[PDB]
């Protein structure tokens, strides 16, 4: 049962130096050669380079050369991405991903961390409920939400029911409001008969200022 | 087999 | 050094559908040896990392439906998928994965055909810790439409609205490929305190006339 888990997301202003880890679980670890890969915010991907897990010798892309260091931790079967002197064109969001054993493709991918550069600071979320009323009817079913307002940077993970609750569920892209923070919301819609017999919690994470957030949204009338 | 070895020749 | 150029960059299809994407190569792919190429293409779904799904160029991943098949060898590939899925909306890249440095393409997006569904319309009058808050956010919802092109037109006491509104659009679900918008309206509470009615009107082609969804302030 293997997992490759990376640490999260990160703000850190220009200049400074930020590390990832990649947490490698259920295969042995030595055997199997760790990836790095780059993703630019709506962009393409692009491959960054690879260390050996055996031997510790790192191998760069052309790009990647200078300002980045591959290192690994073999105790704890974990790998780690290091940029250094960070830049602009630094904030993406990182995979680490794992060498097949054929030598041909990359097997099992972490689920990514994304960096942020920016000489601002960081601020957590407000959380307002967007409460089924029967203005939030249609046919016989109902719609509601969680308002995610005033937050940087960019993620934040909404789930519904701590997870349990996929069906239905929209999660917008957030805007850009003009005072510079981001907003969000995210929707469901469920019957409405069962308004008053089921629970809806919107479960809210802003990992760069330690932000959680459980709401329970409940009915108006 | 490995799986460290990437590529054609490694 | 190997560059890998794909085509085309977005291609829309009909769900049903039998399609092609292209990777072509500066140098050969070709073992010479092994008689194999290394060749993988990968999958990315939104919001996800990317997925193997075809390695030595058609060669399928444990796990995988029978409905991608690519089979090219040396300098020129396809991948091409049996029947499209609303489930298979998502960006394919390949991967040179001969000799260093293993460049990926440029990728190809999938996007969906289908008809006409008209949007279902909600609106969300602002909560009250919001209001206690001093600000007041509006939210008009038009869920599970297609064509993409909405107009949404934001009414206070019937007075047509030119600032304060965004607007935000999904990706294609996954599920039956349509869109959700969400168009909301900031106000703080004292403009908020000076109105009575507020109201959405929505225009797109499932729609006979546009429909309009309303509150009025205090209910
Ligand atoms: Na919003």
């Amino acid at each position: 049962q293997i997992q490759l888990v990376q640490s999260g997301p990160e703000l850190k202003k220009p200049g400074e130096t930020v590390k990832i880890s990649c947490k490698a679980s259920g295969y042995t670890f030595t055997n199997y050669g760790m990836n790095w890969v780059k993703q630019a915010p709506g962009k393409g991907l692009k491959w960054m380079g690879w260390i050996n897990s055996n031997t510790g010798e790192p191998t760069y892309a052309e790009e990647f050369k200078g300002r980045f260091a591959f290192s690994l931790e073999t105790s704890a079967s974990t790998a780690y991405l290091q940029i250094n002197n960070l830049k602009n064109e630094d904030t993406a969001t990182y995979f680490c991903a794992r060498w097949a054993n054929c030598g041909c493709a990359m097997d099992y991918w972490g689920q990514g961390t994304t960096v942020t550069v920016s000489s601002a600071s960081t601020k957590g979320p407000s959380v307002f409920p967007l409460a089924p009323s029967s203005k939030s009817t249609s046919g016989g079913t109902a719609a509601l939400g969680c308002l995610v307002k005033d937050y940087f940077p960019e993620p934040v993970t909404v789930s519904w029911n701590s997870g349990a609750l996929t069906s239905g569920v929209h999660t917008f892209p957030a805007v850009l409001q003009s005072s510079g923070l981001y907003s969000l919301s995210s929707v469901v819609t469920v019957p409405s008969s069962s308004l008053g017999t089921q629970t809806y919690i919107c479960n809210v994470n802003h990992k760069p200022s330690n932000t959680k957030v459980d709401k329970k949204v409940e009915p108006k009338s | 087999g490995a799986g460290n070895q990437p590529g054609a020749n490694g | 050094d190997i560059v890998m150029t794909q085509s085309p960059s977005s291609l829309t299809v009909t769900a049903g559908e039998k399609v092609s994407m292209s990777c072509k190569s500066s140098q050969s792919l070709f073992t010479s040896g092994k008689q194999k190429n290394y060749l993988t293409w990968y999958q990315q779904k939104p919001g996800q990392p990317p997925k193997l799904l075809i390695y030595w160029a058609s060669t399928r991943n444990s796990g995988l439906p029978d409905r991608f098949t690519g089979s090219g060898s040396g300098t020129d590939f396809t991948l091409t998928i049996s029947s499209v899925q609303a489930e298979d909306l998502a960006v394919y890249y390949c991967q040179n994965d001969y000799s260093y440095p293993f460049t990926f393409g440029s990728g190809t997006k999938l996007e969906i055909k289908r008809t006409v569904a008209a949007p279902s319309v909600f609106i969300f009058p602002p909560s009250d810790e919001q209001l206690k808050s001093g600000t007041a956010s509006v939210v008009c919802l038009l869920n599970n439409f297609y064509p993409r092109e909405a107009k949404v037109q934001w009414k206070v006491d019937n007075a047509l609205q030119s600032g304060n509104s965004q607007e935000s659009v999904t990706e294609q679900d996954s599920k039956d490929s349509t869109y959700s918008l969400s168009s909301t309206l900031t106000l703080s509470k004292a403009d908020y305190e000076k109105h009575k009615v507020y109201a959405c009107e929505v225009t797109h082609q499932g729609l006979s006339s546009p429909v309009t969804k309303s509150f009025n302030r205090g209910e």
